[PDB]
C-alpha cells in the first residue's frame, strides 16, 4: 500500500474515499520546503499541492520515490517543470473547473469601478449622511458611462474568451492581443485584433490581464509601459501577481494618472493594507485571492485530482494520464 | 474554526489520515 | 419677464443660460412646503423640483399663478396628478435619460451577492488576515454558480427590458410578471410570462422589483408574501422605498429564509446603518441612493427640463409639450 | 342554438368540438360578398375570416343580426372598423401567435439577397454546367459581405423587435423609424432612431417593412420617393402588398438603380409571373404569402379564435372580449 | 528570374503585379497532371492551384525544380503532405479569409429547410396557382418551429464556432462532438459536448458536417451510421463531398427516413441533376461549390498567396513562412 | 386534395357543419 | 440491494475484528452507500425471469428500461416499461445494468472490452444467466481503476 | 464644500440666480 | 464570356502573363 501525501492541507474528506483501497493517505499542513517529515521524502509516490508552497530544482532533489504530482488548479508556475522531467517526475493539472466563476468575478470587478457600488457602501459605514441632490453628486463623482468605451484584452485563453462575449453586452469595443495564436480566431468571434503591445495600450481605456506567468513576461506592466496608458485609464488583475511592478503602480495612483485599480493576487501574500508598496494609495479595491471559489466547483476539482492519482498508480505512465504538462521533457 | 473545548484530550478515535505535521 | 423658482436647489449654472432671455430664474434651496418664500408662491409661473420635496392637494392650493411644474427624473409618484389636474396645472417629466445608468448599477448589486466582493474588501480594512486555503474557504462562504439559476422580474418597463437582456448572457433563466402589458411582448424578446404574482415568487432564485409606486402596489412585499419565497432567496429593489416593507424583511434576514438582500432606496431618507428597523441585520448591502448618476446623464436631464419651461412660455398648453402626464385630468 | 358561419373555408375539424354544445357550426366557402347565402345573412350571431375576403360598410349593413366577427390573425384592414363600431358590432383578433415564423421568413429572404442561394439552385436544374473556378466566380457574381453594412426597419412592433435582435448577431448596423412610440425605446434596445422617413432611406443599404396599413400610409413606397434610394440597395416586403406601387418598382430592377427585390406580398393575390407589372423584371424572388404558416402555429390560432367565441355568447359585450380593436367606436 | 507558374487558371490580373520584379509568372489552364507543359516540368520554382487538380507522389516526382507549393484557400487535402516532404517540397495555405462568407451560407441552408423558400419560389416559375387557404396549408405542408430544437455539429473549429454563436440567437440547443480538442472549451462557449459519434445522432434533429478529410474519416456518413438518425431529420453538408456516401443517401430520401438534405459539395463535379446516384431523389437542394465566393473574399485570398511566393524567393525555407503544413515532414 | 372516388355518391352519413355554400 | 446497502461487506469486516464507537468511525466504514429513489435500472433480455425483476424493482422507486431485439411490438405497453433500440443506448444511461439473456452464438462475450468504456462513471454489475457472456479480464482492470463501483 | 474664507464679505458681485432662501 | 470578334487576329499586343496552355 503505497503512500500519498497532501503537502500543504489539512482536510482529505473527499480525497479519502476514493484512495482508501489503492493506497495509504496522509497530509503534513507545511509551509515552506523546510516543514515537509522526513518519512515523506523517502517513502512517497506522489503528492497533491495548492499555489501556497513553491518547489525548486533543489527541493526536488530531496525526494527518493516520487513519480508524479498533481496541482488541484489550473496554474503550474511554482513548479519548475523541465527540472522535474530530467528527474522522471510527471506533473498534471487541472485545467478548467472554474472558467466560469473567474470570468463572473472579473466582471464584477469592471462594474464597481465604473458605477461605484463598494465605495459608496463603505462611506455610510463610517458615518457619511448625505440628503440633497449635491451631496449625491459629490460623493459619487467619478461615475462614467460604459457605452462606448474600448476594453483591452491581453491573453486570449479559456477565460479571456468568456470574458469578451459578456463585455459585449453592456456595449464595450473590444481589443485583444495574443502573440501565440493562429489566424482567424478574431474572425470566428468577430472581435478585432493587435499586433503589439504598445498598440493595445494607446487605445484602452480598461486593462484586463489574462495571460501566464512564464519566463518572458516577468513585470510585464514595469515603470516604462505605465506611462504608455491614457490620461484616466483603469486597471483589472486576476491571473498572477508577478505580472504587475507594484512599486511602479503606487506612484501612478498618486499623481492621478491611473483613475483606479483592482487588484485580486498580489506580489507577496498574504495582503494586508497596512504593509507593502500599497500602504497608502487611493481608489483601490483588493480581495484574498478568491476569484475561484464556488461550492459547486470546490468540489468538482478535488475529486479530478484524485481520480488522476489512482490511475497512475493502477497504470503506466504518461499513457494513462489525460492532462500532462511535462510529456515533452519527460525521458 | 470551531473551538477546540476537548478537556479530556484522549486517543480512542483514530479516524482518518496519519498526521504527520512537523 | 416671468418668474421660475428652483424648489429644492441651489445650482443653477445649466438652466441659466437657457432661460435667461425668457423668464427670470430663482432658487429657494426648500426642505418642506413650509420653507416657500412668500413672494414665490404669489408671482411663480413654472417650478423645478427633485424627489426631495412633497406636494399634496393643500400645498398646491397655496399657489396663485402656477401654471406648469416639470419633474427632473422619471418618477412622479410625490406630486398629486390628479388634484393638479382639476386646479389647471401640467405636469411633466424626462422619461428616459438614464436607462442604461440604473440597468447597470442593478447588474452589479446582483454580482456582489452572488461572487462576494464587497463583503470580502470591507473584511481585509477591518484587519482579517487569511493564509492557508481552509481559511480562503471560510471567509468566502456562501458563494454560488450563476448558470441554472432563475431570476425573476416584476415590472418589463425600460428598465425591466435592459436588465433581461443582459442576464441572458449569464446563463440566467428569466420571468417576468406584468399584467398591464399587451399579448406576445414576451415572443419579440424569448422571454417567458406568468400570470399571478405568487407563482413567480414560488419558482425564483432571484428578485428584482422595476414597477412604479401607484395606489394598488403599496407594500408589495408585506409580511404575507415575504413567507411565500424559497428557501434562501435573494431580493434587489432600486425603484421605489415604498414597494417594501422593511419591519417584516428585517425579521427574514435574522431568521435566515432570505440570505441577502441589497437596497437603494428606503422608506426614509436619508438612510443610516444606526437607526430604523434595519439597525442590527446581517447581509446587507446599501446605496444612498445614487443609481442615476452619471457624468453625461447629468448634463443631459437638466438640459432637457429647461427646455421644456421655454416651450410652454413661448407656446401653448398642452399642445406645445412633448412629455405631460396629466392630459386626461387636464381641464 | 345559434348560428356561427365561417365565411371563406371548408374545414372545421378543430372549432367543431369547441363550439358544439353552444352554437350551431356552418362554412359557406365563399370568395366575394356576392355569394354569401340568404340563410347567413337572417340568422348569424357570428363570423370567422381569412384575410381573402374584404367587407365593406354596404356589405355590413345587410346583416341583421351579426354582433361580433372574429378575424384568424393579425392583420384587419379588410374590415371597416369604423362603420362596424356605429352599427353595434365587435370586431377580435389574435394579436401573436405567428411573431417568430414571420420573423425568421424575413430574415430567410435577407441571405438569399446577400449569399445567392435560390438563383443558384434555380440554375443548376436549368441545365448550367460549371467547372472553373472561372465559371463559380461569374454565375455567383454579386455576392457580398454582410458584416458592416446597415439596415433599415420601417415600424417596430412586435415581428420589429424580433428582426432586430437576430440580425445583431450577423454583424448589421441596424436603425429604424417609428412616429408612434415614446421616448427610449431604442435605449433598452440599444438601437439607433432617426426622426424622418428620408432620412432613413439616405444611410440605409436594406429596407424592409414591418408596418400596419392604414389611411394614412398607402403606397409609402411611391415613385417619388423610390429616387432617394441609395444606389444599388436591396428591398423586403412581407408586410402588406398595399404598401407599394409596383409599377414604380419594375422600372427600378430594369435600369439598375436596386440590386433585387424579395416580395411575400402583392397588390393582386393570387400572384402569377406571366402577368401584371412585374411580368418580365429581372432579380426577383416571390412566395405565395405563407410566411406564417407554421405546423404548431396553425393549430393555435384556430383554437383561441374559437373560444372567442365562446366568451361572447355565454358572457357579455365587451366586457368578456379580451382582444378588442373597435371599443372606442362600439356603442 | 525565375518561373512561377499558375496549374489551374487564366487569369492573373492580381497575382502579376505583384510578382513582376522577382519572378516571371505563366498559367497552364489544365484539367489533369498530363496537361501540364514540359517547360513546367523542368523550370518552375513554385506553384499555385486551386482545388480542381488532385496532386500524387507520382506526379510530384516528376518535378525537377519545384521547391514550394502554395494553395489559394484552406482545404489542402488534394496534396500528399507527407510525400512532398520526403522530397524536400513546402506546402502552405491561407487558413482564414472566407470564415465568415461560409458560416453564414451555412445559416442560409438550414433555414431553407425549415421556413421553406427555395421550394415555394420554384412551384410559382412551373406555373402553380394557389388562392384559398387550404391550398397554402397543402404547397407548404411540413414547415416547423424552430425555436426547442437540437442542433448538432461535427468538428468545432472556425467555421465550427461562427456557426455555433449565430444559431443560438434563433433558439436553438448546440451540441457539438470533437475528439481532438482540450479539456473546458465548451465551458468558455457554453455549449454541451459529447464524447461519442453515436450519442450526437440520437439526440439532433439537424446535422452539419464541419470537420476535415483526413484519412481516418472516408465515408464517415455510412450506410450503418445513417440507420442511427432519428426519424425525420435533415443534413447539411458544407465542407468536403468525400464525408457522405451518396449511394445511401438516395435510399434514405426516398424511404422518408430524412425530411431533407442540403448539399455544396459532392463526391464528383461538377454536378448535374441528369446523373449521378442522386438523379431522382426528393428534398433536395444543390449548390454548384461556390459557399466561400466573395468581392471582398476572393481579391484578399489571391494577394495574400502572392505574397507568400515573394518571401520564400527573396528568403530561407521554411523560416519566412508563415503558414506552412508540412513543416515536422520537412527534412 | 384526395380524389373523389365516391361513385354511389349517396347521404347515408350525415357527419359535421351544415353545407351553406352557393 | 447488497450493493446499494452494504450489508455483506459490513458482516465480513466485523468477522474481521474492526471495531466501531463513534459515528465518525460508522461513516467511514459504510462509506459508499447511496440512495435507491431516482435511480435506473438497465434490464438485458426481457424473458421469464426478466420480467419478474422488473415488477419488483418498481416497488423500490427504480427507473426500468430493457433492451431485447426478438421481441415483438407493444410488450412494453402492457407492463408501462420503457424501450430501447440498441446496446449502446442502453450503456449510457444506466446506472446499474443486469444480464438475463440466453447464450447463443452471437453474443459470446458480449461485455467485451470496448463496451465496458462506454458504461458511466461508477456503475454496477449483477451477472446470473451465464459465465460465458462477461469478458473477466477486462472486468478486473475496470474494477482497480474505479471506473465500475462493484460487481456481483 | 469648498472652505468659505471670503474674510471681506462684500456684495460687489451680483453673478447669478436671485437668492430667496428662508 | 464576352464573345471573341477579334476578327485581325493580330499581335501587336503582349500584355501579361505567358500562355503555355497545351
Ligand atoms: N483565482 C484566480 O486568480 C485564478 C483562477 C484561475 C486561473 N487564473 C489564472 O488565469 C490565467 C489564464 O488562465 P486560462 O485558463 O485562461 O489560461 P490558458 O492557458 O487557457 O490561456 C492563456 C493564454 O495566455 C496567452 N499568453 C501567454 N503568454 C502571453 C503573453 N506574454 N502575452 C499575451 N498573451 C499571452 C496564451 O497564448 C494563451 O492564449 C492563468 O495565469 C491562471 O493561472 C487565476
Ligand atoms: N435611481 C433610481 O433609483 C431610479 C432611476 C430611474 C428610475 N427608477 C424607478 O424605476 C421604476 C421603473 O422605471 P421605468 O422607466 O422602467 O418605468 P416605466 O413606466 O417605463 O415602466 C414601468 C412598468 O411597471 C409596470 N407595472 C406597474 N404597476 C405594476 C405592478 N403592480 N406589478 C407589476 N408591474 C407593474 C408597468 O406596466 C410598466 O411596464 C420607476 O419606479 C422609477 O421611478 C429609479
Ligand atoms: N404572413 C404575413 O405576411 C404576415 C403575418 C403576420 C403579420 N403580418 C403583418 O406584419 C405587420 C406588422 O405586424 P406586428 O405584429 O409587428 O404589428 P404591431 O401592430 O404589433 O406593430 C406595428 C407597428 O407599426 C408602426 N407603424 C404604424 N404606422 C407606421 C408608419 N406609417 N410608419 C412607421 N411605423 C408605423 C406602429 O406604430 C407599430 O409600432 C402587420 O401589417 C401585419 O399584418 C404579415
Ligand atoms: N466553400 C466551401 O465549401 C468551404 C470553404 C472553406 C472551408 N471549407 C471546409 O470546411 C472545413 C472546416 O474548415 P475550418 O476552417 O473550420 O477548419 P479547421 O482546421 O480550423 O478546424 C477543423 C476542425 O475539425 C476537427 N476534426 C477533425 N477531424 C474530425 C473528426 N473525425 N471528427 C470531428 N471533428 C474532427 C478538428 O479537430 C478541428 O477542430 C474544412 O474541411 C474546409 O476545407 C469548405
Ligand atoms: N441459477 C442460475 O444461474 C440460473 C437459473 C435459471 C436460469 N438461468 C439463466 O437465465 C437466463 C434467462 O432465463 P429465462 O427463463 O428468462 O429465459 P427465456 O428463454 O425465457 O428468455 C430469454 C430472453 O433473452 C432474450 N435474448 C436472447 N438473446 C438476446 C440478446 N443477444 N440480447 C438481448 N436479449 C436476448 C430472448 O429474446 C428472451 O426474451 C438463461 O440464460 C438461463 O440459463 C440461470
Amino acid at each position: 500500500r503505497p503512500l500519498v501525501a497532501l503537502l500543504d492541507g489539512r482536510d482529505c474528506t473527499v480525497e479519502m474515499p476514493i484512495l482508501k483501497d489503492v493506497a495509504t493517505v496522509a497530509f503534513c499542513d507545511a509551509q515552506s520546503t523546510q516543514e515537509i517529515h522526513e518519512k515523506v521524502l523517502n517513502e512517497a509516490v506522489g503528492a497533491l499541492m495548492y499555489h501556497t508552497i513553491t518547489l525548486t530544482r533543489e527541493d526536488l532533489e530531496k525526494f527518493k520515490a516520487l513519480r508524479i504530482i498533481v496541482r488541484i488548479g489550473s496554474g503550474f508556475d511554482n513548479i519548475d517543470i523541465k527540472s522535474a522531467g530530467d528527474l522522471g517526475i510527471a506533473v498534471c493539472n487541472v485545467p478548467a473547473a472554474s472558467v466560469e466563476e473567474t470570468a463572473d468575478s472579473t466582471l464584477c470587478h469592471i462594474l464597481n469601478l465604473y458605477r461605484r457600488a463598494t465605495w459608496l457602501h463603505q462611506a455610510l459605514r463610517e458615518g457619511t449622511r448625505v440628503q440633497s441632490v449635491e451631496q449625491i453628486r459629490e460623493v459619487a463623482s467619478g461615475a462614467a458611462r460604459i457605452r462606448g468605451e474600448t476594453l483591452g484584452i491581453i491573453g486570449l485563453g479559456r477565460v479571456g474568451q468568456a470574458v469578451a462575449l459578456r463585455a459585449k453586452a453592456f456595449g464595450f469595443n473590444v481589443l485583444f492581443y495574443d502573440p501565440y495564436l493562429s489566424d482567424g480566431v478574431e474572425r470566428a468571434l468577430g472581435l478585432q485584433r493587435v499586433s503589439t503591445l504598445q498598440d493595445l495600450l494607446f487605445h484602452s481605456d480598461c486593462v484586463t490581464l489574462h495571460c501566464g506567468l512564464n519566463e518572458h513576461n516577468h513585470h510585464l506592466i514595469n515603470d516604462f509601459t505605465v506611462k504608455q496608458m491614457r490620461q484616466g485609464a483603469f486597471l483589472v488583475n486576476t491571473a498572477r501577481g508577478g505580472l504587475v511592478d507594484e512599486k511602479a503602480l503606487a506612484q501612478a495612483l498618486k499623481e492621478g494618472r491611473i483613475r483606479g485599480a483592482a487588484l485580486d493576487v498580489h506580489e507577496s501574500e498574504p495582503f494586508s493594507f497596512s504593509q507593502g508598496p500599497l500602504k497608502d494609495a487611493p481608489n483601490l479595491i483588493c480581495t484574498p485571492h478568491a476569484a475561484w471559489y464556488s461550492e459547486q466547483a470546490s468540489i468538482e476539482m478535488r475529486e479530478e485530482a484524485a481520480r488522476e492519482i489512482r490511475r497512475a498508480i493502477t497504470g503506466r505512465i504518461p499513457d494513462s494520464l489525460k492532462n500532462c504538462v511535462n510529456k515533452d521533457h519527460l525521458t | 474554526e470551531a473551538l477546540d473545548l476537548s478537556m479530556k484530550s484522549v486517543p480512542w478515535l483514530k479516524a482518518g489520515a496519519l498526521d504527520l505535521s512537523v
